[PDB]
């Protein structure tokens, strides 16, 4: 087996949101928790500033906030699904941030059965203990003191098995904990009080008290108001002892209320969100009581709006709430005083992207770029929509112009006045042709006082309204306003310049091992400084920071013998920090930049090596060295912002954009075969474009946005089920399925419009295939109806064509595009399935085949089957399918029909099916892998082998004839391997944790493609898609100690070692990692420090650090 | 043990033996009530009475 | 783990963990050997045989004896002994004794549990909303499948095909089969954990010797309670054993005189277990001989042997009433060990999970 697995889109999906003061005690801090990733923000009048983004090992089931005695900041706990408890600090010393671990600790039990209600985590409000639920009737304290570094916790014995919610009462004399259970009896609310010394429950504040049938939640309410208040379907009720005030509102009975968040810190205010995805205001009403104290006057629900199906809510500040979804799109919107016309407090501002749950997808070379493209149904209800992922940056290009041979660009601006730029000076070999940009126009030009016969190595617009040009012959000053020569420094024997680079203000000129400083002035060019070098000069860079903003304190340069980047101070020339750089290729560029704040130096070579060094402005020594190869021929850097950031653009073999996210470099390749110079532009035909240029045509064009993977959103606002694609056609087939509400006029309406009502074109399943006398439809007004249907979505625009919908009752399961036996056209074929609401097994179920023409759905074949279609595939020129139990072949005739032509009756129901060649892998939801093999001499199948283990299943894919991977029971992945004796039995060879649960696999990839064998994609309910592609044994030998190397020196957030978090675990069975490699531990060999890698590489074939980066960046190639 | 049939017993389950008079029956148990004996007939195995069978 | 532990020969039926062993030694070395697992509080071994004919067997059930009636006659002492069975297992290897009794080297089967389908795709989304109490039956279940299984829509399933897998929904689906049959309450008769439950559901019904070993060999508790809801629904006929295509009762008319489940186990004067099985109507059965009322298993109610139309082989007995203020008045006690449950039509035996 061995296959090695890397995340290709990191977990989308929000399951967790607070609000405190973590990284400092003035800023207002926003977490967030994307399963097995922490998201540290500043609440700023803009928005959020991202501060910290960390890996956990482990899916973070609790995250609170709490600052007991002596603790300036807050200190955020976090346990995770393997009951992996921390107490996290953040400590930011200069333009360096780190996450320590205070304390770590396991509190998994012994032998524990785990609660029906998952883990509940919470905090007393003064920071005296953690009160965690994690099994049926135990609840387990941690002892929050400053000494408990290992976290050893006690658990009590509760009477209590069934707890629905608890949360620590606020207002109390001594620890007290309030709760809604459940017993054959009903629900009641009850309390206890928490000893630490006796380690018991003693008598709560108030007696138990009954609530509602359906009220499962508790908000512990802060002072002066004090108590509990529970929210249930119908009815929200108050509890303070002496008090109960209850109220049933009728807009709160359409949905479940779901999620809750404090906005005042007293309490006088709460927002709630519920299933369909509406957001209320529960007023607590104060009544001014003269004894000091206040009592509760009334409760008072308001609905505010429409937003996102929320999982967790929290307010920030003035009105901007962060809506945390799993379904949709997590949002940030914006509460006003004034409502609009449709009376909606609510206005959304920004939209962050969620890919999950990937219910399904499938790779399709869309433009036909050689590069694959992935289409997934994702979200749930109103936030049904379609995403298309793609790798690299794009550049959408304008203007194209022939021009062969171009050594440098540069924007200019002719005119002061105007801010636009107007022209753009070409560099050729031993001329420089200069353009006019009059719009969209570009016509070859000549400026004053600028010699054309001279290859220009740099020229722009610089200070006191003047223009610069540096040339082979002479550096040239032309004042702007009159057109003509000013200044201009020559070289005193008469010596072509080598290598030159110029600011805003600073000058600085090289002539083989001589430098030159000058400085721009009115009407002159003065020399300042004169310093020569050791060898000749290879590269130079100017460029200011920062730390003034006007002249550059520092000079960046680089030799020819002796390969170094040294730094030098601009009126002396001193030498800070030489470092030394390895091997027989000289630096053709060199850059100074900053980004986000820490300041960076970026140094290329001829054989495609770029360096980078942090860089302090005042000291000005390097720090960090990092080396990073991106193509093959020599790198150019210049840098360009496009949307608010400083981004840098390296033109080689593979461009690429340096830019900085998490405050470290990111390199995401930009889709473009090569580019060899390039620079920003800013014209009124071309606003906020760049000029790009290579062997042949220079190129006008705007960038994408500027991040790794382009994500497009087709909003449905209705649940998508399954995708397959019809390349004749250049369309979708989409599953989905509407939810319409049983009108009292009897038929069905849907609550908003979707996909499947406003289609151009729509048609329904008109068929009597199924008799009426089949069930009686006894739905009550009110009731959620599943419209189920078939949506034929372009490929290019994405517009609803068609919208077949299927009969009453009828429910899709499975859709494939294939032509099938001698018929040249290719059809949608749709499994289906009758679902009654009182028949407990589906008796009945169908095949349509179906034939997008003439802008209609057409129906060929109508196959009806007894049981229900699950899944089908595409075997050899006949139609696989799965009813029931049986998996059977049919053949289409030339009559366009589907006859029998083999059926499999197996003891397993059959929800997945795959095939390769000849063999057909099926499966079931309780881990049932079976392997069958249809013999052609024979025409019906044969059972190859079986490996029956009990065990929940989710999805399964054919790597190889022998291989076969699937995902399986908390959140982990196998394979399954052939010895083709004994063969009737699959050995199982390899045993994962992901963290992730995935819904689907698709083979295929998101490289242009013009190492590792194999590429299998899958897409996961937490919006995450990862990669699968299988590896040679002396690879994974080799990989497999770097795995046990990098966990000595990485340091782990809460101190959770590598191999217990990617060790199989299903509760019962808990074995290490097998056959499997963690790309992402791997992927970090890059991200450590440079002396770190020395000590991971310590011991024919020889380790050598440089060598193992090589193979560590070719494995980054694969996604 | 050589055991005689003497009088016809047809048998109410699969235990008991179905007897024709004339043929011995190999006695392998002889203890119960109302001397009820278990047999072989070297296929069939069952439970007799006393009162119905000879020794 | 691992135990040699003994095996009764006397012993020929296929025992389930829960269900109730009854047994009548005469034999004196078999009496001497059930009273040392008294004292030794050691658990016994039943042999689930493939072929009973030469002695072979592949998996089992540790039987622990509950209860001890030494009944010292004229004649013989006469024992009764109850026995229960506890864990299953896998057969390794029979050694035979010099006393011609059989120590099994014994592998025990775990019990194989698997948590709540919706749990295992998320941890903290629709945990507060997931068990709820005790308005009609129709209205409660279409809300309970919708509230709970609100996560199935987040996977590749909809939400009533993780309602074919959950073992709330799937013991609730036999206890409504159960309670056609039986007039009794699940609220203490029936138990609520579905390992206990698919264990008394497996004891209590009619099915043949291979069906119970497929049964037995079954680890999951969930793949136990949709078996036997395969055999429910799918099996509608029971048949002779020995001629295969023999219409005797259908699962329609199934119902519970003796407030004990439909099928209990009942033994004869002569020491052989009969797991009786109280059907109202029973069609192609002979009459033999008058009726009888001697050690009547249902009082009051007279019993008469009946036999196959065809092949004539033991199939059980009728039972009228003597009294007319009886009800009902006439009924068929059929013996499990000569009844084969057919899947009506032409398909033979085959049942998912
Ligand atoms: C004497 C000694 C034994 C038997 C006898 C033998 C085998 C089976 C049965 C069954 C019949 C049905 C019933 O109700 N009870 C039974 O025990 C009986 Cl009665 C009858 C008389
Ligand atoms: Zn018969």
């Amino acid at each position: 087996s061995y296959n090695y697995v890397v995340t290709a889109q990191k977990p989308t999906a929000v399951n967790g949101c607070v609000t405190g003061h973590f990284t400092s005690a003035e800023d207002l801090n926003l977490l967030i928790a994307k399963n097995t990733r922490l998201e540290i923000y500043v609440v700023t009048a803009e928005g959020l500033r991202p501060v910290k983004e960390v890996g956990m090992y482990g899916k973070i089931a609790v995250m609170e906030l709490f600052r007991p005695k002596g603790e300036s900041k807050d200190l955020l706990f976090i346990l995770t699904a393997k009951y992996n408890a921390c107490i996290l600090e953040y400590k930011q010393s200069g333009e360096s941030i780190d996450i320590i671990t205070r304390a770590h600790g396991n509190v998994q039990d012994r032998i524990g059965r785990p609660s029906e209600t998952g883990i509940i985590g919470i905090i007393d409000p003064e920071c005296r203990m953690i009160g965690l639920r994690l099994y049926d009737g135990l609840f387990k304290v941690i002892p929050l003191d400053r000494d408990n570094k290992e976290l050893k916790a006690f658990n009590i014995r509760l009477e209590e098995l069934h707890v629905i919610d608890v949360k620590f009462l606020y207002g109390c004399q001594a620890p007290t904990i309030c709760f809604v259970y459940q017993d054959p009896q009903g629900r009641h609310v009850k309390t206890y009080e928490v000893s630490l010394r006796e380690k018991e429950f003693n008598k709560g504040p108030w007696k138990q008290e009954n609530v509602e049938a359906e009220a499962s939640m508790v908000i512990a309410v802060p002072e002066p108001f004090g108590g509990a208040i529970i929210i249930g379907q119908e009815s929200i009720t108050y509890h303070n002892g002496d008090k109960y005030l209850a109220i049933a509102p009728p807009i709160i009975k359409q949905s479940t209320i779901v999620c809750h968040n404090r906005v005042d810190p007293n309490g006088s205010r709460y927002l709630l969100g519920d299933m369909e995805g509406r957001l209320f205001m529960l007023l607590l009403e104060k009544e001014e009581q003269m004894d000091g104290t206040v009592t509760l006057k009334d409760l008072r629900v308001e609905l505010l709006g429409e937003t996102s199906i929320a999982e967790c809510l929290t307010y920030l500040d003035n009105g901007v709430v962060f809506v945390g979804s799993r379904l949709g799109d997590s949002q940030l919107v914006k509460l006003n005083v004034d409502s609009n016309e449709q009376g909606s407090y609510v206005v959304a501002m920004e939209t962050f992207t969620n890919l999950g749950p990937i219910v399904d997808m499938c790779v399709v070379d869309l433009e036909r770029q050689g590069q694959g493209q992935l289409v997934t149904c994702s979200g749930a209800f109103k936030e049904g929509s379609l995403r298309i992922i793609r790798n690299g940056i794009g550049i959408h290009e304008h203007a194209s112009i022939d021009l062969p041979g171009i050594k440098g660009l540069w924007p200019l601006r002719s005119d002061p006045n105007r801010e636009t730029d107007d022209t753009l000076v070409l560099s050729f070999v031993g001329q420089t042709r200069v353009l006019m940009l009059n719009g969209e126009e570009v016509e070859e030009t000549e400026l004053m006082g600028f010699v054309d016969d001279q290859q220009t190595f740099f020229c722009g617009n610089v200070a006191h309204q003047q223009l610069i040009q540096i040339t082979s012959a002479s550096v040239r000053l032309v004042s702007q306003e009159p057109k003509a020569l000013v200044s201009e420094w020559k070289e005193p024997q008469a010596k072509n310049i080598s290598v030159a680079s110029c600011n805003s203000s600073q000058v600085v000129v090289a002539v083989g091992r001589a430098l030159y400083y000058l400085q721009i002035h009115p009407q002159e060019l003065r020399q300042i400084s004169h310093t020569e070098m050791e060898h000749e000069v290879a590269c130079l860079d100017i460029t200011p920071l920062g730390d003034s903003n006007g002249l550059s304190p520092l000079c960046a340069i680089g030799l020819w013998t002796d390969i170094s980047a040294r730094i030098l101070k601009l009126p002396s020339f001193e030498l800070l920090h030489k470092e030394m750089l390895g091997g027989e290729i000289i630096p053709r560029s060199i850059l100074m930049t900053t980004f986000e704040s820490s300041h960076y130096l970026l140094c290329a070579l001829g054989d495609g090596a770029l360096f980078y060094f942090g860089l302090n402005i005042e000291t000005g020594l390097l720090s960090d060295r990092k080396k990073v190869t991106l193509g093959t021929q020599p790198t150019v850097l210049r840098t360009f912002r496009s949307l608010s950031t400083t981004n840098v653009f390296a033109c080689s073999d593979r461009p690429t954009v340096i830019y900085s996210s998490n405050h470290k470099l990111v390199f995401s390749n930009v889709n473009l075969k090569e580019v060899n110079y390039m620079c920003p532009l800013n014209s009124d035909g071309y606003p906020d474009s760049l000029a790009l240029a290579n062997n042949s045509t220079l190129t006008i064009g705007t960038i994408d946005e500027i991040q790794k993977l382009h994500i497009r959103t087709v909003p449905l606002y209705e649940s998508p089920r399954k995708i397959c694609y019809q390349e004749v056609s250049q369309c979708f087939g989409v599953l989905s399925s509407r939810i319409e509400v049983q009108d009292t006029s009897g038929g069905t309406t849907a609550l908003r419009p979707s996909a499947s009502t406003q289609a151009l074109s729509s048609s329904v399943s008109s068929s009597k295939l199924f008799s009426s006398s089949t069930a009686p439809h006894e739905t009550s007004f009110g009731e959620e109806v599943e419209v189920h249907n078939l949506l034929i979505i372009d490929q290019h625009t994405f517009e609803v064509l068609h919208a077949h919908q299927f009969l009453q009752n009828e429910y899709a399961l499975s859709l494939v595009s294939c032509k099938l036996g001698k018929d040249p056209n290719t059809y949608f074929i749709v499994g289906t399935a009758m679902v009654y609401p009182e028949e407990a097994e589906p008796k009945q179920g169908r095949i349509v085949v179906f034939q997008y023409s003439d802008g209609k759905l057409q129906t060929v074949a109508e196959k009806e089957v007894k049981g229900a279609v699950y899944s089908m595939v595409e075997f050899n020129g006949k139609l696989l399918a799965s009813i029931n139990s049986t998996v059977r072949l049919y053949e289409w005739t030339t009559e366009k029909e589907l006859r029998t032509e083999c059926n499999h009756y197996n003891n397993i129901m059959a929800l997945y099916l795959k095939t390769k060649g000849d063999f057909i892998l099926v499966g079931d939801l309780m881990r049932s892998v079976l392997l069958l093999a249809y013999k052609p001499m024979e025409g019906n199948f044969e059972e190859i082998a079986r490996d029956f283990n009990p065990n929940w299943m989710s999805a399964v894919e054919i790597l190889d004839d022998d291989n076969f991977l699937g995902a399986e029971n908390a959140f982990n992945l196998f394979v399954c391997q052939k010895d083709s004796e004994e063969r009737q039995h699959l050995q199982e060879v390899g045993l994962f944790h992901l963290g992730e649960f995935v819904n689907v696999f698709c083979h295929g990839s998101l490289v242009m493609q013009n190492p590792t064998q194999g590429s299998v994609l899958f897409g996961t309910v937490n919006g995450m898609i990862g990669l699968v592609t299988s590896l040679s044994e002396s690879w994974y030998n080799l990989l497999l100690d770097m795995q046990n190397r990098l966990n000595k020196v990485i340091k782990s957030v809460g101190k959770i070692e590598h191999s217990f978090w990617r060790s199989f675990h299903t509760e019962r069975k808990t074995e290490p990692a097998t056959g499997f490699i963690d790309g992402d531990l791997i992927e970090s060999f890059l991200d450590i420090s440079r002396p770190k890698m020395q000590e991971v590489v310590a011991n024919k074939r020889e380790a050598t650090a440089d060598d193992l980066i090589k193979v560590v960046e070719e494995l980054t190639r694969i996604h | 043990g050589t055991a005689k049939a003497r009088y016809d017993f047809c048998a109410r389950d699969r235990s008991e033996l179905s007897l024709k008079e004339g043929d011995i029956i190999k006695i392998l148990n002889k203890k119960g009530q109302q001397g009820w004996w278990r047999g072989e007939i070297y296929g069939r195995v069952g439970w007799f009475p006393a009162n119905y069978v000879e020794e | 783990s691992c135990q040699v532990i003994p095996v009764l020969p006397q012993v020929m039926m296929i025992l389930i963990p829960g269900q109730t062993l009854p047994l009548q030694l005469f034999h004196p070395q078999e009496v001497s050997m059930v009273r040392n697992l008294i004292q030794k509080d050691r658990t016994f071994a039943v042999l689930a045989y493939s072929n009973v004919q030469e002695r072979e067997a592949q998996f089992g059930t540790t039987a622990e004896i509950y209860a001890y009636r030494e009944e010292q006659d004229f004649g013989i002492e006469i024992v009764k002994v109850k026995a229960i069975g506890r864990q299953r297992f896998k057969v390794l290897e029979l050694r035979t004794q010099s006393d011609g009794i059989q120590q099994a080297k014994v592998q025990i089967l775990p019990e194989c549990v698997l948590p709540s389908t919706m749990s295992a795709v998320q941890l903290e989304s629709l945990n507060k909303c997931q068990i709820f109490p005790s308005q009609c039956s129709y209205k409660w279940w279409q809300k309970y499948q919708k509230r709970k299984f609100h996560c199935a829509n987040l996977t590749s399933w909809p939400r009533w095909l993780y309602s074919l897998y959950d073992a709330e929904t799937l013991m609730d689906r036999i206890k409504k089969q159960l309670r056609e049959w039986d007039e009794n309450l699940k609220d203490d008769s029936l138990p609520s954990n579905p390992i206990d439950f698919s264990y008394r559901v497996a004891a209590c019904l009619p099915i043949d010797d291979v069906l119970r070993i497929q049964l037995l060999k079954i680890g999951s508790a969930i793949q136990r309670l949709r078996c036997e809801l395969d055999i429910m629904n799918k099996c509608t006929s029971l048949c002779c054993k020995q001629c295969q295509e023999t219409e005797i009762t259908t699962k329609n008319e199934i119902f519970s005189l003796s407030l004990c489940g439909p099928m209990a186990a009942y033994v004869n004067p002569h020491g052989y277990v009969h797991e009786t099985l109280t059907v109202y109507k029973a069609c192609n059965l002979n009459l033999i001989g008058r009726p009888s009322t001697e050690h009547s298993w249902f009082p009051g109610y007279a019993w008469t042997v009946a036999q196959c139309k065809i092949c004539a082989s033991h199939i059980g007995w009728k039972f009228t009433a003597t009294k007319k203020d009886m009800s009902p008045q006439k009924f068929w006690g059929l013996t499990r060990s000569a009844l084969l449950p057919t899947i009506p039509d032409t398909e033979d035996e085959i049942s998912p999970d």
